[PDB]
């Protein structure tokens, strides 16, 4: 029940499915969320940080349907998993109206919009179903606790 | 690009709004914009919530959103075109409605919400302004953009939601976490401005004016009535205000039956306010009704 420690396990979720990352560490995944959350923390767009236990295994329930085995390099999958966690933000989020400097890391901004109406269009009804079925939410956070 | 605007129909800091034709097949819409590269940033991301959620809440008194496009740095979403709101049509009606109507939009706007809550969805944004009427008498509610899924356990949601004039005593009082309930004390205040000249019931300046203004008509709740009030966030001593004060004068389209329903959406303490389910069942929608 510990935030480190599900960051953890998505990070080793996330070197387990991206077979092609060769120099991929589970530390990276946790780094680059950590960076978005402190970022938006003192630039004063939240009083709190995202982060929690919940947030975590709703990004990880994303991740796991969108991230594609065949991720080619590990900007692309850095690319991916900030596009999830922008619309964890946007859904989960406690403020209205969150930026996407922080989440962007690709040149062609027109590529990340296309990727959030994407992953919307295949998610939308597993985001409202983690929150509507309690059953499906205690599913995907042990799913998450056995990626270690 | 795909459609042709005819006029721009409103103008907010989250999009600008315009009434278009679809070019294809020539059918009338409403369109959002929401431009995509705001120095100023974070506009985007209501508009993917507001996607999010209405593409789970298919309903005939919930706005449809018909398709979402991206083009030239710009989000585009689709919606059904409406022939006004009721801000609108207060206006427009001398802020004056025959009795039959004030039921037709306050049973419409219950069955939308009943589904909204039964689906897992907090709208946190309830007014005229967001309901959304046609000429053949239909009502619809719009603007999910502070809306909220629930189900998941949390520390809080977020206590600046729903304008101040619709916000419960819960929320004002800085409450961390409510229920769908937030949003049946909204519904009572909106069937208020239906009984009378469209007016807002509670129209507060701040916070304290508005809780005064709540309390002065249906009284300062006690601890028997609401024991949970003086442990909550922003709690301070008000007034005990008495409860016998009329509402006759205050909805006077509504008969004993009508002002009823209204005090069960008006309950202070949110846990006894009236459900979306409960309030279709009531009396006043019964067809034995004066
Ligand atoms: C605050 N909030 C802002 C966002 C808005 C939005 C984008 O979510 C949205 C959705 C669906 C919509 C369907 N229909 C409309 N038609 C309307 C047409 C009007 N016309 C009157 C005749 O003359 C031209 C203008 C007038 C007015 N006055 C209001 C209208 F609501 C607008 C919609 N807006 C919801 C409200
Ligand atoms: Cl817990
Ligand atoms: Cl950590
Ligand atoms: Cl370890
Ligand atoms: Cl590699
Ligand atoms: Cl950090
Ligand atoms: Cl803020
Ligand atoms: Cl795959
Ligand atoms: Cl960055
Ligand atoms: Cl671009
Ligand atoms: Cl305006
Ligand atoms: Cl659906
Ligand atoms: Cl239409
Ligand atoms: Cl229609
Ligand atoms: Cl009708
Ligand atoms: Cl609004
Ligand atoms: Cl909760
Ligand atoms: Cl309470
Ligand atoms: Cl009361
Ligand atoms: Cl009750």
């Amino acid at each position: 029940a510990s935030t480190s420690e599900l960051l953890r396990c998505l990070g080793e979720f996330l070197c387990r499915r991206c077979y092609r990352l060769k120099h991929l560490s589970p530390t990276d995944p946790v780094l680059w969320l950590r960076s978005v959350d402190r970022s938006l923390l003192l630039q004063g767009w939240q009083d709190q940080g995202f982060i929690t236990p919940a947030n975590v295994v709703f990004l990880y329930m994303l991740c796991r349907d969108v991230i594609s085995s065949e991720v080619g390099s590990d900007h692309e999958l850095q690319a991916v998993l900030l596009t999830c966690l922008y619309l964890s933000y946007s859904y989960m989020g406690n403020e209205i109206s969150y930026p996407l400097k922080p989440f962007l890391v690709e040149s062609c901004k027109e590529a990340f919009w296309d990727r959030c109406l994407s992953v919307i269009n295949l998610m939308s009804s597993k985001m409202l179903q983690i929150n509507a079925d309690p059953h499906y939410f205690t599913q995907v956070f042990s799913d998450l606790k056995n990626e270690s | 690009q795909k459609y042709e605007k005819l006029e721009k129909i409103g103008e907010g800091t989250y999009g600008t709004v315009f009434k278009a034709k679809n070019r294809e097949t020539h059918e009338i819409v409403a369109l959002k914009r929401v431009r995509l590269d705001d120095d100023d940033e974070g506009v985007p991301s209501s508009a993917l919530r507001e996607i999010c959620l209405l593409k789970e809440l298919k309903h005939k008194n919930i706005v449809r959103l018909h398709d979402v496009l991206h083009s030239d740095k710009k989000l585009t979403l689709v919606f059904e075109f409406c022939d006004q709101d009721l801000k609108k049509y207060f206006d427009s009606c001398n802020g004056d409605l025959d009795p039959e109507i004030v039921k037709s939009f306050l049973f419409q706007l219950l069955k939308g919400l009943g589904f909204c809550h039964s689906r897992n969805v907090l709208h946190r944004d309830l007014k005229p302004q967001n309901l959304l009427i046609n000429r053949n008498g239909e009502l619809k509610l719009a603007d999910f953009g502070l809306a909220r899924a629930f189900g998941i356990p949390v520390r809080c949601y977020s206590a600046e939601v729903v304008t101040l004039w619709y916000r419960p005593p819960d929320v004002l009082f800085g409450a961390k976490l409510y229920s769908t309930s937030i949003d049946m004390w909204s519904a009572g205040c909106i069937f208020a401005e239906l009984a009378n000249a469209g007016r807002p019931l509670f129209p507060g300046n701040d916070v304290d004016d508005q809780l005064k203004r709540i309390f002065r008509l249906l009284g300062t709740p006690t601890e028997e009535q609401w024991p949970s009030m003086t442990k909550l966030p922003d709690y301070k001593p008000y007034p005990m205000y008495p409860a016998t004060t009329s509402l006759v004068n205050v909805v006077p389209k509504l008969n004993a039956t009508g002002r009823d329903l209204l005090q069960n959406l008006l309950k202070c303490n949110p846990v006894q306010r009236i459900s979306a389910e409960e309030a279709l069942q009531h009396p006043y929608f019964s067809d034995f009704c004066p």
